[PDB]
């Protein structure tokens, strides 16, 4: 029941409302009223944070809005006190250049670890974090890994007598930007939906 | 019906002759194609005798003069055909069971093939 | 004295290490657990001699790579290898161990004879607990001086006895 | 709740004097099944002409990028492939195979197609790059297995037993439950 | 980022490193030997690259067994880097043909490639 | 400039513009087989077919876009159900005797064809029911294979679709007419009485062919497209 | 006393590294250090196809994979529209259960083994392996198996299958029952569990801690009944549940879930009938290979389908499903192309451990132990 009047409370100011027709919702906030809106939120009823997804868009193929994006899970669980299952997304834009963001681990304490491993990802530092300390990739590892300007590093494989293979240059498989090995690529593989 | 097995049979011998023809007159024979429902078989079964579907006679300069071609397993209107590149000449021929192979119902010896055969290395050849 | 120069003893102290090789597990990943599976009641390694598994490192002999080494896991196991008794074997388990495996990347070593010395490869993902068993067997036949390769040389009985260690 | 050790002794005997279950390898026969993923087997045709048909179809979809293929042209006297292509190099690097299925399920010839071993372990990574050569059919054992029968001069027995194997599997002899 | 040492000339190159590394502390740097063909070392030949954090050395392929003395000259240089207090070693996986053009490539992309690459490695493999 | 709709976007383009390019400058995609960049366009392989309207007034039948201008608004419609339905149609037809020798090609991955083929073809047919590939079931047609046409061109005439775009290039960009068509019907291949291939500029077609027809001896069974390491640079024997 | 319990040593299974902030025999604090195993999933799947990535999914929980397989596989599904045979379906909530039971029974086997008793590790380890025979049976690897499709499943059940199953689902509640029959009417893990392991409901939901220790504590909150997917809608179900969240609670809610496993392999086993195995649209599904010899669209599609795969079209998906340790599901940017944009994974065991230096608090030192065997982290899950 809650998820219908957080459509209508974001709907009335005027942020854009995500959907696509597979049944999942995304609600975009702006910086600045991130942090209220979605306290706010938490005492609309969320009882649970699911995720933090931190997301590069440098090398999309359609230009986005910005290059990173993070997004929280806010959820109330069915069987607890009072459950309709309201189960949403909010994604916030965050700047190239302004890797910034105020955490939620003073009202879930689930942002604690996950927030860590976006910064520990991507270059995305947050605001009001007790411990922002990196937590999966070394110690000594420099640079935030799953930004795609960020090398994935890999390393040939290894065959007889001077046989070997480079699988970056190996891969016959077609990226958003890479043109495929003919002139261009039209029709279904640029995407392709069957209408059950 | 049944007769399908004696064709593909059937089909080994003409090759025969063909091959004959190159040991014959010291021209160039090529096994061109074979049958890809052959090479696709993976664990399934397959019973033909041969396995080649499309040979020719080139001539020193690799032109050929002279196709046969044999219609694959499964398909439809089973048939041998037989053309003369740069002739417009074309055979479609069958095999009548007691009579022999037939064209049409004329039926299609050794002799007639080879006297083609010859008249097309004359004609055709560049060298 | 590293059971040597002796013709009677050396080939009783290789028996004796060989049938006596207790494993000094290091369960890493989802190899490691066909590792513990080659214990429980079908198919065990509780027979060669390997029935008690010594979980303190200066008790233990045999080490195997089981799972993906993770480079933040790297000088730790080092140390574990450094912390073993001087006759020690190590067996690398898997294909994620020997090799980069599939995870061609930043994060994994992609190959464990990098930061320990290997006795025995053995692929799989995850090998099966028989083929555990075959490298086990190869490793004891190994330490008995009765181990040849490809190239037609016999193999040293333990490997990181040739490393200058530093 | 004393009740409960007991009850725990109790079970405890109970499985003390049941003795059987185990499977004693290499000594038993370990039984796997028809569609176990092992050493990878080049399979042939009846005519004895081999599938494979250089395509390199195995090597793209393999996500550890560990099959080689250098290609050749038959030739017609004595041709090796059934088409006018077959493979002169195919190596398969098991220290990077991570045994999916892939390379036989995209092979569309049928040749490349896991066999049973599992008995492959050997000492060096630069040994353990199995061929062409070393996967055949014909072949009747793994690399430090054929090592061993032949530095040691006694034949080569392998330590399982299936129910029966594929037909995708044409030609594979092996051990088959104890028909033999 | 400096280059110095040449490639295939492992004493010159050794030498050049001995004047151009000094009495540099080396507690928290990093040593990266880059090679292709992991398993091989009889037949290795190595490049290097160390990342102190505030300015980095280069190089070029002149170290190894590859190279007469090169064996010797790497022994010495891992005894070198050892004695100055390095303990994080690194080697790095590379394409033949990648070594040539990894030299010329700008310093960040060099270094970040690298450093993504590396394998922890136990110096007691180039002692 | 002229204006032109394609489906939602209105593009500015020049006028002699031909639709095909002005479908693509919108966004759009179209099967090509035909016509090629630098060559004229004929058409023959009946791909480029999409919906015009000049005013809501729909043309009759569908406008080839290789060698049709382009007049000031008119609208463009790629994705109705007809036009796929039409090129599926046409790929059919053009895979109608093909020798089925994708595995074994040259050409792999880098096959027009191919991509065209699994990008507009088989339309969604209206549920779980088993569809059919191909409908022709008969005896497909056989001609001379792997045929060397000079020592580093070989010439599979079983592969060529019938486009016209080596003996176009030969006639127009060298001026060297050394490749043509020998007889009509389903019946036609290419061939020669100029054997040499005497034009210095023959190696081109080797790239142009959308199939596996015409490839380089001198690289001829060596790695698949894309197997190879594809590093772009210039070449320095002259100064050009 | 920073005690440094460190990576793998001693006996914390799943290499973890922790430093236990504490004096004497209680528990002030435990601060972990993960990453041990870090690998790099969500990376490395941007560089292989859809249809490879089935090979990188399931070794990240290696215990329960076909969880991990049907959250990709489903999530694609609905990205381009698949439909889920009825047999297809059928069988993969019979390869579900079967790998929950099985990851269930490695999971008691680690707890009692990790403080405690060693014998009932192989008991329930004997009925595991038999498990495993039945999935080499079908997909011919013992785990990590590479069967399903985005379709469907990859090919069908062999005939020696389905007698195997009803063989172990006729002797596992026995079974199970023993393992009840010896555990919950403790006798000293009476005085070892009921008491430890503080899970107030509160903070279990405030820290993201899904993963079947929280109905432990009484809250009914399963995706098979909060968010039905393949199928859980039209099955009868006993949804297990605990009075005060502790390890023994866990345990048996544990317990009670294997054996309502066990009666939904049964109930799915029952209701087959012959049919399809997977989606056969051309365009996501390689032709069958006994027209590769017959049709040219056989071919093209076969080759590309092997060599490039699909392109699905552009946008965000994410679907959650329930595993043996809760809520899990995998959100995935496609861009059009061959490859998948981005994969990020909610691990459950990796939110599930936030509760560690809570849970142990003012807890025994020894006990540390027991209450992570009872938080049961799969570190392939955590680390990923
Ligand atoms: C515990 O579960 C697990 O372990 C591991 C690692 C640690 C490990 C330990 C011991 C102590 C084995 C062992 C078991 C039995 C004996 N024995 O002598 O009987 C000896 C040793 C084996 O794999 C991993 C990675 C895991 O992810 C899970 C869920
Ligand atoms: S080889 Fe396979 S089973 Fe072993 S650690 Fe790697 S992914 Fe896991
Ligand atoms: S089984 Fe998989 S990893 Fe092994 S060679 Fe085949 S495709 Fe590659
Ligand atoms: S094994 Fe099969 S898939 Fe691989 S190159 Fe040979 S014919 Fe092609
Ligand atoms: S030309 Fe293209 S479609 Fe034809 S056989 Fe070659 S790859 Fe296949
Ligand atoms: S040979 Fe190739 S380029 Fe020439 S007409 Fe045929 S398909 Fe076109
Ligand atoms: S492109 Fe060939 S018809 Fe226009």
């Amino acid at each position: 029941m809650r998820l219908e009047r957080v459509l209508e409370e974001a709907r009335a100011k005027g942020y854009p409302i995500e959907d696509n027709g597979l049944g999942n919702l995304w609600v975009v906030l702006p910086r600045e009223r991130f942090k209220e809106e979605m306290a706010h939120y938490k005492a609309m009823g969320f009882n649970f944070l699911a995720d933090i997804v931190g997301l590069d868009y440098l090398t999309y193929p359609d230009p986005r809005p910005e290059r990173f994006a993070v997004v929280y899970e806010l959820v109330s669980l069915p069987g607890w006190k009072d459950g309709d299952g309201s189960r949403f997304f909010v994604r916030v834009y965050v700047p190239e250049e302004d890797p910034r963001l105020p955490t939620v681990t003073d009202l879930w304490g689930s942002a604690n670890f996950l927030e860590r491993e976006v910064y520990d990802l991507f270059g995305i530092v947050f605001e009001g974090h007790p411990d922002l300390r990196k937590i999966l990739t070394p110690e000594d590892l420099e640079g935030h890994p799953l930004r795609k300007d960020y090398p994935l590093g890999e390393t040939p494989t290894l065959f007889r007598e001077g046989r070997y293979i480079i699988p970056a240059e190996f891969r016959a498989a077609l990226t958003g930007k890479d043109p495929g090995l003919t002139f261009y690529k039209g029709g279904s593989r640029k995407g392709y939906r069957s209408l059950w | 019906a049944s007769s399908e097995r004696e064709l593909y049979e059937a089909w080994v011998e003409l090759l025969s002759w063909m091959r004959e023809y190159a040991q014959a007159k010291g021209v160039r024979f090529e096994k061109e194609a074979d049958f890809p429902d052959f090479i696709y078989r993976m664990e399934r079964p397959y019973d033909l005798p041969t396995t080649i579907m499309t040979a020719s006679l080139s001539d020193g300069l690799g032109e050929p003069f002279l196709l046969a071609d044999v219609s694959p397993r499964h398909a439809k209107l089973k048939r041998i055909g037989l053309r003369l590149p740069r002739a417009h000449i074309h055979l479609h021929a069958h095999y009548e069971p007691g009579k022999g192979l037939v064209t049409g119902k004329i039926p299609l010896t050794k002799e007639r093939f080879f006297a083609l055969a010859d008249r097309a290395r004359e004609a055709l050849a560049f060298a | 004295r590293e059971g040597i120069l002796f013709t009677t003893l050396e080939k009783l102290v290789a028996w004796g290490r060989s049938n006596s090789l207790w494993p000094a597990t290091f369960g890493l990943a989802c190899c490691a657990i066909e590792m513990m599976a080659s214990t429980d009641a079908r198919n065990d390694l509780a027979r060669f001699g390997s029935e008690v598994f010594r979980a303190s490192p200066r008790q233990a002999d045999v080490m195997i790579v089981a799972g993906r080494l993770s480079k933040k896991m790297a000088p730790v196991m080092r140390r574990v290898w450094e912390q073993m008794p001087d006759p020690k074997w190590v067996i690398s388990m898997g294909a994620c161990a020997s090799s980069g495996g599939m995870f061609n990347n930043y994060a994994i070593v992609q190959n464990v004879d990098s930061v320990v010395p290997v006795d025995v490869y053995v692929p799989g993902c995850p090998p099966r607990p028989e083929a555990l068993i075959y490298a086990v067997m190869q490793l004891q036949k190994k330490v008995r001086g009765q181990a040849y390769n490809e190239r037609g040389e016999r193999l040293p009985p333990v490997a990181a006895w040739k490393r200058t260690r530093g | 709740t004393l009740k409960a050790l007991a009850q725990s002794l109790g079970i405890t005997l109970k499985y003390l004097f049941s003795k059987p279950v185990t499977v004693p390898y290499p000594d038993a026969p370990v039984a796997l099944k028809p569609r176990f993923h092992g050493r990878h087997v080049l399979t042939r045709h009846p005519n004895g002409l081999e599938k494979c048909i250089g395509c390199s179809l195995c090597a793209a979809a393999c996500p550890a990028y560990a099959i080689y293929v250098e290609p050749a042209e038959n030739d017609p006297e004595n041709p090796v492939s059934a088409g006018e292509r077959y493979a002169k190099v195919y190596e398969i690097n098991m220290l990077r195979c991570i045994f999916c299925g892939l390379c036989e399920e995209a092979c569309p010839t049928g040749a490349i197609v896991l066999g049973y071993d599992f008995e492959m372990a050997d000492y060096e990574y630069s040994d353990l790059v199995y061929g062409k050569e070393d996967m055949l059919v014909d072949v009747v054992g793994t690399k430090p297995q054929r090592r061993e029968a032949k530095r040691t001069g006694k034949p080569v027995k392998v330590g399982y037993v299936v129910p029966y194997v594929r037909p995708e599997l044409e030609g594979f002899k092996a051990p088959t439950e104890g028909g033999k | 980022m400096v280059r110095v040492g040449m490639r295939a000339a492992p004493r010159v190159s050794l030498e050049a490193l001995k004047a151009a590394l000094g009495g540099l502390k080396l507690s928290e740097a990093k040593v990266y030997l880059i090679t292709d063909w992991q398993d091989k070392r009889d037949q290795a030949r190595y490049a290097l690259l160390l990342h102190t954090g505030k300015k980095d050395l280069l190089v070029p392929d002149a170290f190894g067994p590859a190279f007469p003395g090169g064996e010797e000259a790497l022994s010495e240089l891992v005894g070198l880097l050892l004695a100055q207090g390095a303990r994080r070693f690194y080697e790095a996986v590379v394409s033949p043909g990648e070594m040539t053009a990894l030299l010329d490539l700008p310093p960040e992309e060099l270094l970040k490639r690298v450093m993504a690459i590396a394998n922890p490695t136990d110096p007691g493999i180039y002692l | 400039m002229v204006r032109v709709k394609v489906n939602d976007r209105i593009v500015e383009v020049p006028p002699g513009t031909s639709v095909m390019d002005a479908v693509f400058h919108a966004g759009y995609d179209v099967p090509l087989f035909c016509s090629e960049k630098h060559l004229s366009p004929i058409g023959a392989c009946r791909m480029c077919l999409v919906r015009i309207g000049l005013p809501i007034q729909w043309q009759p039948k569908l406008a080839a876009s290789c060698v049709t201008a382009v007049a000031d608004g008119m609208v463009v419609d790629t994705l109705s159900d007809v036009v796929r339905e039409a090129q599926a149609g046409m790929v059919e037809f053009t895979l109608l005797n093909h020798p089925l020798d994708c595995p074994t090609c040259d050409k792999g991955g880098a096959c027009e064809l191919q991509d065209r083929t699994v990008e507009y073809g088989l339309y969604e047919k209206y549920p779980l029911e088993l569809p059919v590939y191909t409908r022709f079931e008969f005896t497909r047609r056989h001609v001379d294979k792997h045929h060397p046409l000079s020592p580093f061109v070989i010439l599979d005439r079983e592969r060529c679709i019938h486009c016209k775009r080596c003996v176009r290039y030969f006639e127009e960009v060298p001026g060297d007419e050394v490749l043509d068509f020998i007889e009509r019907g389903v019946h036609t291949f290419i061939g020669t009485m100029d054997f040499g291939l005497p034009s210095g500029f023959s190696g081109n077609i080797t790239d142009i062919c959308p199939v596996g027809a015409l490839l380089d001896l001198t690289a001829r069974f060596r790695a698949r497209n894309w197997e190879m390491e594809e590093t772009p640079t210039t070449c320095a024997l002259c100064p050009v | 006393m920073t005690l440094n319990v460190g990576p793998q040593h001693p006996s914390t299974h799943g290499v973890l590294r922790l430093m236990v902030t504490l004096s004497g025999e209680e528990v002030l604090e435990v601060v972990p250090h993960i990453g041990y195993l870090h690998t790099g999933f969500e990376k490395t799947m941007e560089h292989r196809t859809y249809l490879q990535n089935i090979t990188y999914t399931p070794r990240m929980d290696y215990l329960h994979s076909f969880a991990h397989d049907l959250a990709y596989a489903l999530a694609v599904e609905k990205l381009l529209g698949a439909v889920v045979p009825p047999r297809a379906e059928t069988i993969r909530v019979i390869l579900n259960e079967l790998s929950r039971l099985a990851s269930h029974l490695v999971f008691l086997g680690t707890g009692l083994l990790d403080l405690g008793a060693l014998t009932p590790f192989f008991y329930a380890f004997r009925e595991r392996e038999t498990i495993l025979d039945l999935f080499e049976w079908v997909t011919g690897q013992r785990f990590h198996h590479n069967y399903i499709r985005i379709g469907g499943v990859k090919e069908d059940l062999p005939e020696e299958f389905v007698p195997e199953l009803k063989k172990l689902l006729e002797v596992l509640p026995h079974r199970i029952d023993e393992y009840e029959a010896l555990f919950a009417e403790s006798p000293i893990f009476y005085e070892r569990a009921r008491g430890v392991g503080v899970i107030p409901p509160e903070v279990a939901i405030d820290l993201g801690l899904t993963g079947g220790s929280l109905r432990a504590s009484g809250v009914n909150y399963d995706v098979r009944k909060a968010y039905p997917y393949s199928g859980y809608e039209t099955y009868t179900f006993d949804v297990p549940l605990g009075e005060r969240g502790d390890v023994f609670d866990r345990m048996l809610v544990r317990i009670r879930e294997m054996r309502e496993s066990v009666k939904i392999i049964k109930q799915a086993l029952e209701r087959l009938e012959p049919g399809p195995v997977r989606d056969p649209n051309p365009q996501i599904t390689p032709p069958p290979r006994h027209l590769l010899e017959t049709s040219m669209e056989a071919v093209i599609y076969h080759f590309k389908h092997y060599t490039e795969g699909f392109h699905p079209p552009k946008g965000e998906v994410y679907v959650p499903t329930e595993s043996a340790r809760g809520e899990l599901g995998y959100y995935i940017v496609s861009d059009g192309g061959s490859m998948p944009y981005r994969v990020k994974v909610r691990a459950p065991s990796f939110v599930n451990l936030q509760s560690l230096p809570y849970a142990c608090k003012g807890e025994q030192v020894p006990d540390m132990v027991a209450i992570i065997a009872s938080l049961d982290p799969v570190m392939g899950d955590v680390d990923r």
